[PDB]
């Protein structure tokens, strides 16, 4: 039914710019230039948008409900690091703060008389860390179950092993169902 | 430093006038809207006032900001948060914020506000969004946090949905329909629109509040009370020239939201007058203390502490027992309503 989709905005991430040669053929070398953002340079800004494709028109431009961020994260710089599909009418994202030791999870229902999607900040969820980085490499995914009102995910637990655990989706705590030195 | 460095309650005070200037000039920059300055500081200085200038160049302060923050669902959201998080900054335990809905819109609003163009945000998305920020904020810096709806004086027609948003969002943040805008505006407490709201609020449950005696007469606030049915009064001032209602007020129990440092700025106050308040002091009044716009009179809670005790000589004994009425008076749920109570008492050092 619905196409969720991101929008990344590049207007101020500096350039990097390289030669590129091609065949001998080419008489006058070719300068490659790429928006990339080094480190505590300008990074891009994102935008996540979700549309309804049962009831495009071909007559009307197509409408996009845009699903703005956790006030949390608006006030910095952030990053957009995970979309799930929960339901048909449910969807899931996790957004990371420029420093990547505080990332939310909100979980959002399509609000039928509105049109709109509402996330209500009594099923966010919070992931932080003080040794280090949320997550091996980004925060993990979560994994719903068929009514999408509990999921599983793979957290850090409390001596520091990754295993899983069992959330409600508007409940702060979950229980772990694995533990152990591995 | 503190003036009263114990937990405090705030009923007055306005959203669009406590925002950060860092983040007016950042949404400026993002969204290519210009404005009068480029160091957050020296902008504090452009829409801030320290010479007591009146009503008519008071309102203007609010066109060099607001055009950067309306329209832009991201900045509703963040000044929210942000705002939450300053009241905690004060002494502040528990705030209730009012703000126009219709005022930050830029669609489905009868003349759209502050020049922009059409138009994207509702004046229903915006509430959605303002209630994410203030729940948000009352999580991360542990302040309770709810919210009051503005009609405007001028727009009665906008009035209508106000009360109607004040019944949905019920369940989030918002308790209370406010009425700002222009006073000394011939009879407006009688527009049509404007009534059937307050006529609305009371038929569904909505609390209700009232900016009325401000600048302008005892009869502003007669009709805040008769025909409106405030629970509340914005300022109240001018009622110290009617002494059969201010009498009957005192009688009926009535809880005033002053704002002694706006009072200095707006004009509303001259100096050679006993402030407003000092006679509240003395008349063992249902009274509180507030701030209204933060921004624009460049202060913290502390400012309108400070005044109240050096210029005219209030005690902890006063600060406390006004805080009470404060909570006494507030719009919660009469059992959270208990336990804001509970959370004083036992900080001032009495009982249950
Ligand atoms: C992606 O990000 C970039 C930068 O963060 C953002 O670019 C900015 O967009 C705004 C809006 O287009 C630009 O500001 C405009 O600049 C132009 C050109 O000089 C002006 O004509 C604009 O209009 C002003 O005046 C009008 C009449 O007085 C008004 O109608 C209007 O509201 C303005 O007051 C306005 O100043 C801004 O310059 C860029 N910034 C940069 C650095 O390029 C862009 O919007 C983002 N795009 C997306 C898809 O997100
Ligand atoms: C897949 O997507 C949607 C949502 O699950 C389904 O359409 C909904 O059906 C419900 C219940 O019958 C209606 O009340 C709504 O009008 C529909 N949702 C919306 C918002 O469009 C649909 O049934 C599913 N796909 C199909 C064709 O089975
Ligand atoms: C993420 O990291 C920041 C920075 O590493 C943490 O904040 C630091 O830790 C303590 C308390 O804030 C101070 O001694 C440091 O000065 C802080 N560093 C700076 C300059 O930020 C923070 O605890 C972590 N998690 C967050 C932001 O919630
Ligand atoms: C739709 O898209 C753009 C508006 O941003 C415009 O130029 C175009 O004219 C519009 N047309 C339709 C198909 O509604
Ligand atoms: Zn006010």
């Amino acid at each position: 039914t619905f196409l969720a989709y991101a929008q990344f905005n590049d207007t101020e991430v500096p350039l990097i710019e390289y030669s590129f040669y091609s065949d001998e053929s080419l008489q006058y070398p070719k300068t490659v230039r790429v928006p990339y953002p080094k480190a505590g340079a300008v990074n891009p800004t994102v935008k996540f948008f979700v549309v309804n494709t049962d009831s495009l028109s071909s007559v009307t431009n197509a409408t996009s409900i845009q699903i703005t961020a956790p006030a949390s994260m608006l006030i910095g710089d952030h990053y957009l690091c995970d979309v799930t599909w929960a339901t048909q009418e449910r969807i899931s994202l996790q957004w990371l703060r420029r420093i990547q030791n505080y990332s939310v999870m909100d979980i959002c229902d399509y609000d039928e008389s509105s049109g709109r999607w509402n996330c209500l900040v009594a099923r966010q969820h919070i992931e932080m860390s003080t040794t280090g980085w949320v997550g091996r490499f980004r925060p993990s995914e979560p994994h719903f179950t068929l009514d999408g009102n509990s999921f599983y995910k793979i957290i850090s637990n409390e001596e520091g092993y990754r295993h899983i655990c069992y959330f409600q989706i508007d409940k702060k705590d979950c229980t772990f169902i694995t533990k152990g030195t591995w | 430093t503190p003036a009263f460095d114990k937990p405090k309650v705030e009923l007055h005070v306005h959203l669009d006038g406590a925002i950060k200037p860092e983040t007016i000039l950042y949404y400026g920059k993002r969204r290519g809207i210009a404005l009068p300055a480029d160091t957050p500081e020296e902008l504090l200085n452009i829409i801030g006032m320290d010479k007591p200038l009146t009503l008519p160049d008071f309102l203007a302060k609010f066109d060099y900001y607001m055009p950067a923050i309306a329209g832009c669902r991201d900045a509703i959201k963040r000044i929210a948060y942000e705002f939450v998080e300053m009241k905690a900054k004060d002494g502040v335990v528990y705030v209730e914020v009012r703000y126009s809905p219709h005022l930050l819109a830029n669609s489905k609003v009868e003349p759209i506000p502050w020049n922009q163009a059409e138009g994207d945000l509702t004046p229903d998305e915006v509430v959605s969004l303002v209630n994410q920020g203030l729940q948000e904020g009352e999580r991360d810096f542990g302040v309770k946090v709810r919210s009051i709806l503005c009609c405007m004086r001028h727009q009665p027609s906008w009035s209508s949905e106000v009360v109607e948003l004040c019944k949905k969002y019920r369940e989030q943040t918002v308790v209370a329909i406010d009425l700002a805008g222009d006073e000394t505006i011939e009879g407006s407490s009688l527009f049509p629109g404007h009534v059937q709201a307050y006529a609305e609020a009371v038929k569904s449950g909505v609390h209700r509040t009232v900016h009325a005696g401000e600048v302008g007469s005892a009869n502003v606030v007669k009709e805040a009370v008769d025909t409106l049915k405030t629970e509340r009064l914005g300022h109240g001032y001018h009622t110290l020239e009617d002494t059969t209602l201010y009498n009957r007020l005192r009688q009926e129990n009535m809880h005033f939201e002053i704002c002694p440092w706006s009072s200095y700025l707006t004009g509303a106050w001259k100096p050679d007058t006993e402030h407003a308040v000092i006679r509240f002091k003395n008349d063992q009044v249902n009274y509180s203390l507030n701030t209204d716009d933060p921004l624009i009179f460049k202060s913290t809670l502390d400012t309108d502490y400070q005044m109240t005790k050096k210029d005219m000589g209030f005690t902890e004994e006063e600060f406390k027992r006004l805080n009470i009425n404060a909570a006494k008076s507030s719009f919660l749920p009469e059992d959270e309503k208990k336990e804001l109570l509970d959370l004083l008492y036992k900080a001032y050092r009495m009982p249950s």
